[PDB]
């Protein structure tokens, strides 16, 4: 995965949860890609 | 309310859009505001919750600003339990 | 509900609450107090709902006080009269005849569009008329705005438009008469893939592809067949010189040193050996050619801490090139370590500069790090950027700060891990990325020369580095003419001052080519900053024509990205039945053509990844062993004049055969190929026979294992 | 609660207020030092008031008292875990130093101890 | 008997050297200490 690190100066903004949800798409993307590389063909 | 020079009918000049963007920023409140909570929480302000089931159904926090001004927004930060295995159905309403 | 603010871990969260009805009620100037209610709804410590919260924190942020009085009616104007919103949409459509709309004005109208979407996210019975009108005007001209924002704009405008569109995704509390944004955003996204190889930035198409990968869950067939057609087109385009191929065979050098333009540079702090798979997070930092690095000068240092380095127009041009340099790798050493070693360092850039991206390698002996930036004083304009407490797990990556801050002084505070042993370690400074020229609109956020002379000196630097790159290319070509060309095929090539000088010449050519390309991106950013625009995608443009007229490095990068999307698409089936559309368009000869056009001349990463695509898509097909026998027979002949890396593609072929050993046709077809091969033992080709018998020996070793 | 009650009772009676014996070669009364005001009173002879983070008020509220072995040192002991702390630094945050040097201290985990906050004494003065 | 190209191109896909640390040791009689220190 990636580090759980987000912009602290952007917390004063309204899109902190927006960047947070973009980051969890990115992490699920990385996990799904690693799973597709590791898994074989049934 | 009529007889006011609005900010909509003007053409898209650079200075009017720049003033609109510079308007839409937000600032931090200073000095400290006022707030009270039920006593199950012990201690920009923070609290820690203690396991009390006397008023677990409802919780009411009261907030009084130091001055009546232009309300930008309210930031509500929370940290949950580390052993959570299911998404809780808990709501917070202003 | 709580589901609109949970973090990635799920153990914390944050909400930012505001509404237009708040200021609508504050227009009376009467309200001063508020209540908030926490309530658990329902359809060891058995904490339920409100008892599940551990730690709480409350803050209240006020609005900015401008010089424009009576702001109450000005804010109620957009909420009451809706004719502003479609006008904003008109400023997105470029249909107005009042001049030409610049990128800064588009950024401003998109910012206020984001703000109005945010306030219109939750309407507690408040009139949503204006919100419905602006959403309808967005959906009416969605193709035009996505075209003018993600194809005809830079990184900032496209990133802001992606932010606005995903915020429109986030607040999808639509009425039952209104359809969701998903289907329509999917259709608008696939209506503009044809203009993809004529794009400008890797990060723009990266966020584009992220949105595609997220929203593709609704409809699968149209995106799949469009993607397959674009695979076929760019694969048949990429095949069109033996020069980089000869480089790839002799030295494994895949980046073209003669093509002067790239697309993006990918690096991270975390050839590739295929044995472990027999790097996913490396796409975290994209688009590093539009943003140049800086240079580091340490000023302040804490106790027990030392920063070390890890191991007349021509003069002005050389000095500007020296300012435009990637610095060598440096690091921090600590004299005495302990549990929570608090150390502090200060770095100086020498001048005010725009900072956009920061990368800190993984340091396994440090608990947390925190970065502060300031230009004049620590208490004057100091704002906290990021504190990370899991440096030992992964690396710190922060990409494309929007809006980009300006700064001159970096403060790094590090706290060591608990129970840390007293063994010395290194904390690398990483790589810092920013903008050399500070734009006037970005200067006003927080002795500046004029645009024209600065643009002229970068153009002079671009010309000088182009001459240097051309002479480096000529030297590299004249040196590679002197490479030994034995008649011993290629077996002796895999079995030296000449090699070292070729490697040095290639490294120099790559360095100057990268410098030239990022300088070209700098002159392009200043040219669009003058008031110009980048390449306009005309409506009469043939997609195949702009496919052909695209740079080869851009084609390679776009292939790797959208086949990454294909890997994610194949994994999104969760091991269930693959859709029949991509299983039907990827028949035998199409698969063979894709293999012969991508795996022969492509980089090893995209080669292995497309092999993984082929086994995860058509792994159970009956024709795989026959395809392997044909590609072995038509690649490893003694009369084969094609210059391809036989060894690495042979090991990859063994790997993909070892993957497809689940199919029963591969072993039968390879033994039949052997039977055909030594049929004259009922002329002889000793090297190719040796290749195929060692291949089947490795495959049988996998069978035995 | 009981600690705050007994500290308030001790504060209401001046006859039950012994003098603060801050000096070398003389141990302090730990039961009397349960109040926060006594702990922050022990730092009158602190030679490092000018430090940014080694100020008397932020470090005394963490549960520390000055018990110097001589005149001019910076020996501050905890009144619960009695952690030996010497050679204080201007960058030494009191909460972080108490967590690092004594993670088993009940102030670090936040459980309820015999500590008496200054607000209770000020509200019962 | 010469080494051909196959041994070269398979040797690395996976000057007299010691092989004692790779192997294990044993004895037919129960000794007071094991002999792996010799290896
Ligand atoms: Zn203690």
């Amino acid at each position: 995965s990636v580090s759980q690190a987000l912009d602290a100066r952007l917390e004063v903004g309204l899109e902190q949860q927006a960047e947070l949800m973009l980051k969890m798409m990115s992490t699920l993307e990385a996990d799904s890609i690693l799973q597709a590389l590791t898994n074989t063909s049934p | 309310i009529s007889g006011v020079d609005l900010l909509v009918d003007q053409p898209f000049t650079l200075e009017i859009l720049t003033s609109l963007v510079e308007l839409t920023r937000f600032e931090t409140l200073t000095p400290r505001f006022s707030a009270t909570v039920p006593p199950c929480w012990v201690e920009t302000r923070t609290w820690k919750l203690q396991t009390d089931s006397n008023s677990w159904d409802e919780h009411v926090f009261e907030l009084v600003l130091p001055k009546a001004c232009m309300v930008g927004h309210v930031d509500f930060k929370f940290v949950l339990n580390s052993n959570i295995t299911n998404i809780p159905q808990i709501q917070v309403t202003l | 509900w709580l589901a609109s603010g949970l973090d990635l871990s799920g153990h914390a969260g944050m909400l930012t609450l505001t509404s237009p009805k708040l200021v609508k009620g504050m227009a009376g100037g009467k309200y001063r107090s508020f209540l908030i209610h926490v309530k658990a709804v329902n359809e060891s410590e058995n904490l339920r709902g409100c008892d599940l919260l551990q730690e709480v924190s409350v803050t209240i942020r006020r609005f900015k006080k401008t010089s424009i009085s009576k702001e109450r009616v000005q804010r109620c104007a957009m909420l009451q009269f809706s004719e502003f919103h479609e006008k904003l949409v008109n400023t997105l459509c470029r249909k107005t005849d009042d001049g030409q709309i610049t990128e800064h004005a588009q950024s401003l109208v998109l910012d206020t569009l984001c703000w109005l979407a945010g306030v219109h996210s939750n309407g507690p019975g408040s009139s949503k008329e204006g919100n419905e009108n602006l959403l309808s005007k967005t959906r009416k001209f969605l193709s035009d705005i996505v075209r003018v924002c993600f194809f005809e704009a830079g990184r900032s405008i496209a990133h802001k438009c992606a932010r606005f569109l995903a915020l429109c995704i986030s607040n999808g509390k639509c009425d039952p008469c209104q359809p969701a944004f998903g289907p329509v955003l999917l259709k608008a996204l696939l209506d503009n893939m044809s203009f993809l190889p004529a794009a400008t930035t890797g990060g723009s198409v990266y966020w584009y592809f992220v949105l595609l990968n997220y929203v593709k869950d609704e409809d699968l067939a149209g995106c799949s067949t469009a993607c397959a057609s674009l695979l076929t087109a760019v694969s048949r385009q990429l095949q069109d010189t033996p020069m980089e191929a000869l480089l790839q065979t002799r030295y494994g050098l895949y980046s073209s040193p003669f093509d002067p333009v790239l697309f993006d540079l990918e690096m991270s702090g975390s050839e590739i050996d295929l044995s472990d798979v027999l790097e996913g997070s490396f796409t975290s930092l994209t688009g590093l050619l539009e943003v140049e690095p800086l240079h580091f000068t340490c000023v302040s240092t804490s106790d027990g801490t030392r920063i070390e380095r890890d191991d007349g127009l021509a003069l002005a041009i050389s000095h500007a090139s020296h300012f435009l340099q990637p610095p060598p790798h440096q690091s921090i050493i600590i004299e005495r370590m302990h549990s929570g070693a608090r150390r502090f360092v200060t770095l100086d850039f020498g001048r005010p500069i725009l900072l956009t991206d920061v990368l800190i390698p993984t340091c396994g002996d440090l608990a947390s790090l925190s970065i502060d930036i300031w230009t004049l004083g620590e208490e004057v304009d100091g704002r906290r950027l990021v504190v990370a407490t899991d440096i030992s797990t992964h690396s710190l990556i922060l990409h494309d700060l929007i809006p980009p801050p300006v700064c001159r002084f970096m403060k790094i505070t590090v706290i060591g891990r608990y129970g840390s042993t007293n063994a010395r370690a290194k904390i690398p400074l990483g790589f810092y990325y920013g903008h050399t020229y500070i734009l006037p609109w970005e200067s006003e956020l927080k002795n500046q020369p004029e645009i024209d002379q600065h643009l002229a000196m970068m153009v002079a630097l671009q010309e000088d580095i182009q001459c240097r790159y051309n002479l480096a290319c000529h030297r590299l070509e004249t040196l590679l003419q002197s490479i030994d060309l034995p008649p011993l095929n290629s077996a002796n090539n895999a079995q030296v001052e000449e090699d070292s000088r070729v490697f040095s010449a290639y490294q120099d050519c790559i360095q100057l080519q990268l410098q030239l390309n990022l300088a070209h991106n700098a002159v392009q950013r200043l040219k669009v900053a003058l008031g110009a625009s980048r390449k306009m995608l005309s409506e009469t443009s043939n997609p195949e024509d702009l496919i052909q007229t695209s740079s080869t490095e851009q084609l390679r990068t776009i292939i790797r990205y959208l086949l990454d999307t294909l890997l994610s698409l194949l994994h999104a089936s969760n091991g269930h039945s693959v859709p029949a559309v991509l299983q039907s368009t990827f028949h035998a000869q199409a698969c063979e053509e894709l293999f012969k056009h991508l795996c022969i001349s492509g980089t090893p990463k995209i080669r292995l990844h497309t092999g993984l695509l082929l086994v995860q898509l058509c792994g159970g097909e009956r024709w795989w062993g026959q395809f392997l026998s044909n590609v072995l027979q038509e690649l490893y002949n003694s009369e084969q004049l094609l210059i391809f890396p036989q060894d690495r593609v042979f090991m990859l072929l063994s790997c993909i055969g070892q993957r497809s050993l689940s199919n029963s046709g591969v072993l039968e077809s390879l033994l039949n190929l052997l039977d055909n091969l030594l049929s004259p033992l009922q002329v002889l080709d000793i090297p190719m026979i040796s290749w195929v018998v060692m291949l089947v020996s490795r495959l049988l070793d996998y069978v035995a294992t | 609660v009981a600690s705050s009650v007994m500290d308030r009772l001790s504060y209401l009676l001046p006859s039950a207020r012994p003098e603060l014996g801050v000096g070398p070669g003389r141990s302090v009364d730990r039961s009397l030092m349960y109040s926060e005001a006594n702990r922050r009173e022990t730092f009158t002879s602190w030679p490092h008031v000018g430090y940014r983070w080694a100020q008397p008020d932020p470090m005394a509220q963490a549960g520390f008292y000055h018990q110097p072995a001589s005149s001019g040192d910076d020996r501050a002991m905890c009144f619960t875990c009695s952690v030996c702390l010497v050679c204080w630094e201007p960058t030494d945050e009191p909460w972080s130093e108490h967590e690092r040097h004594s993670p088993n201290c009940p102030f670090v985990k936040g459980e309820h101890t015999q500590n008496v906050p200054l607000s209770v004494t000020l509200a019962t003065s | 008997t010469a080494r051909s190209m196959v041994s070269t191109i398979m040797k690395f896909l996976d000057g007299i050297h010691n092989f004692a640390p790779l192997g294990t040791i044993t004895s037919s009689s129960p000794t007071a200490q094991p002999a792996e220190v010799l290896l």
